[PDB]
DNA sequence: ATCAATATCCACCTGCAGATACTACCAAAAGTGTATTTGGAAACTGCTCCATCAAAAGGCATGTTCAGCTGATTCAGCTGAACATGCCTTTTGATGGAGCAGTTTCCAAATACACTTTTGGTAGTATCTGCAGGTGGATATTGAT
C-alpha cells in the first residue's frame, strides 16, 4: 500500500503543465459555452473552427496569468492556498473591478 | 442657407466635425452622414456629463461647475467611470472612501 | 496671431439647455474640451480600423455606429446609437 | 443527466490551469469563482467579436472577428491571422 | 540508516503529418520613365512667456513619549490532496449543405472645384459676480476619569 503526501503530486503537476503547451480545457464543453454566451448577442450564429480555437487560447492564457497573480496574493497573506478573495484582489488591482 | 447642424437638429458643429474627419486621415472618403452621427454622439455625451456635474455643483451649494464637480460626476457613474477608466481629470481629487477595518472601536 | 478652435461655445450651449442657471469655470471647460476631442479620436479611430478590416475606403454613419457600440459601455451605447440614428434620419429628410 | 454548460468547465480542468499558473493548493470555492471570471472574460470578448460579425453582414464569427476583439480589449493574440 | 514502490530518464525505432521542393501561370504588384504638384526649410522678425531675482508668508524638521500594532508562538479542528475505475462524455472521422467569397454590374453618392455667404475666434476696452478666505460664535467629537 503506497501513498504520496499532499502537495507531492501537486508539485509534480506544476512541473508537468509548465513544460507543455496543450490546452487544458476539453474542446467540446468550451465550444458549447462559447455558443451559449454568443446566443445572447445574436441568434443562429456559426463559428469558424479557428475562431473557437483563438478564443480558447486567449481564455486559457488569461486564466493562467490570473492564477499567477492570485497565487502572489495568497502568498502575500502568508498562505499557500488560493481563495476567491485572492482572485478578487488581483482583479481589483488589475483594474478589472 | 441653413447650417447642417440645424438640418440635423444639433448644437454641435457638423461642419467642423466633417472637416476634422478629413484632416485626420481616417479613410479615403468620409460619408455625409458620418459627421452628423458623430456630432450627435459627441453632443449626447457632453449633455450626460454636464447634467451629472451640474448636480454635483448644486449638491455643493455652488453655481459654477469646477473640475471637482466633473470628477464627482464621472466617478459616481458606473458607465462614465469605465469610459474614462484610464483618464485623469486635473484638479478632480478622489471620492471620499475609507476602508472598514480602518474605523475605530468595533 | 493664429486661431485656436475649441468646442467651448457648443459645450456652453448644451450646458444652458440642461442647467440654465449654472456656469462653468475655464478649467472645467478646458476639461470638457479635452473630453470631446478624446472621444472624437477614439470613435474615428475605431471607425478607421473597422473600415480597413472590411476593405472599405469610406467612413459612413454605419462605421461610426459600430465604433460607438465597440467603444461605449452598455447603456451609453444604446442611447448614443439612438441619438446618432435620429440625427441622420432627420438630416436625410432636410434638404 | 442535464448539466449547465459552464459546469462543463470542470474541477480537474480548472485544477490544470491553476497548475500551469504555479498553484499548489486550491480552495473548494475557487472552482465557482473561476467560472464566473471566465464568463465575464468571454462575454466581453464575444460581445465585441459578434459586433464585428454583424458589421460585415455575416452569420459566421471568424477568427479575425475574434483576433480584432482581443486586440481592442488589450489582449492581443498571435497565431490566427492579422 | 534499509527497502520497495513508482516516477522519471534516456537510447533507439519508425509511420506519417506536416513540411518542402518544382513547375506553368497569371493577375497583380513593383518598377521605370515624364509631366505636375506642393510641402516645408530658410530667412526675417514681432512679441509671448520663461528664467531670474528680491521680499514676504507659512510649512518642515526634530526629539520625546508611549499606544497599540505586528509578528512570533502554539494549537486544535477543518478542509482539501490523494486515491482507483467503469460510466459516460468527448474525440475522431465520415458526410450532406450553408454561406463565405469571387465576380460583374451600374448609379447614388463620393470628390473636385469656384465664387458667395457666414461665423467663430480675438482683441481692445468695459462692467459684473461667485465664491475664497477672513471673522466670530453656536454645536460636535473625543478621551480622561
Amino acid at each position: 500500500p503506497h501513498r504520496y503526501r499532499p502537495g507531492t503530486v501537486a508539485l509534480r503537476e506544476i512541473r508537468r503543465y509548465q513544460k507543455s503547451t496543450e490546452l487544458l480545457i476539453r474542446k467540446l464543453p468550451f465550444q458549447r459555452l462559447v455558443r451559449e454566451i454568443a446566443q445572447d448577442f445574436k441568434t443562429d450564429l456559426r463559428f469558424q473552427s479557428s475562431a473557437v480555437m483563438a478564443l480558447q487560447e486567449a481564455s486559457e492564457a488569461y486564466l493562467v496569468a490570473l492564477f499567477e497573480d492570485t497565487n502572489l496574493c495568497a502568498i502575500h497573506a502568508k498562505r499557500v492556498t488560493i481563495m476567491p478573495k485572492d482572485i478578487q484582489l488581483a482583479r481589483r488591482i488589475r483594474g478589472e473591478r | 442657407a441653413k447650417t447642417r447642424s440645424s438640418r440635423a437638429g444639433l448644437q454641435f458643429p457638423v461642419g467642423r466635425v466633417h472637416r476634422l474627419l478629413r484632416k485626420g486621415n481616417y479613410a479615403e472618403r468620409v460619408g455625409a452622414g458620418a459627421p452628423v452621427y458623430l456630432a450627435a454622439v459627441l453632443e449626447y455625451l457632453t449633455a450626460e456629463i454636464l447634467e451629472l456635474a451640474g448636480n454635483a455643483a448644486r449638491d455643493n451649494k455652488k453655481t459654477r461647475i469646477i473640475p471637482r464637480h466633473l470628477q464627482l460626476a464621472v466617478r459616481n457613474d458606473e458607465e462614465l467611470n469605465k469610459l474614462l477608466g484610464r483618464v485623469t481629470i486635473a484638479q478632480g481629487g478622489v471620492l471620499p472612501n475609507i476602508q472598514s477595518v480602518l474605523l475605530p472601536k468595533k | 496671431k493664429t486661431r485656436k478652435e475649441s468646442y467651448a461655445i457648443y459645450v456652453y450651449k448644451v450646458l444652458k439647455q440642461v442647467h440654465p442657471d449654472t456656469g462653468i469655470s475655464s478649467k472645467a471647460m478646458s476639461i470638457m474640451n479635452s473630453f470631446v476631442n478624446d472621444v472624437f479620436e477614439r470613435i474615428a479611430g475605431e471607425a478607421s480600423r473597422l473600415a480597413h478590416y472590411n476593405k472599405r475606403s469610406t467612413i459612413t454613419s454605419r462605421e461610426i455606429q459600430t465604433a460607438v457600440r465597440l467603444l461605449l459601455p452598455g447603456e451609453l451605447a444604446k442611447h448614443a446609437v439612438s441619438e446618432g440614428t435620429k440625427a441622420v434620419t432627420k438630416y436625410t429628410s432636410a434638404k | 443527466v442535464l448539466r449547465d454548460n459552464i459546469q462543463g468547465i470542470t474541477k480537474p480542468a480548472i485544477r490544470r490551469l491553476a497548475r500551469r499558473g504555479g498553484v499548489k493548493r486550491i480552495s473548494g470555492l475557487i472552482y465557482e469563482e473561476t467560472r464566473g471570471v471566465l464568463k465575464v472574460f468571454l462575454e466581453n470578448v464575444i460581445r465585441d467579436a459578434v459586433t464585428y460579425t454583424e458589421h460585415a453582414k455575416r452569420k459566421t464569427v471568424t477568427a479575425m472577428d475574434v483576433v480584432y476583439a482581443l486586440k481592442r480589449q488589450g489582449r492581443t493574440l498571435y497565431g490566427f491571422g492579422g
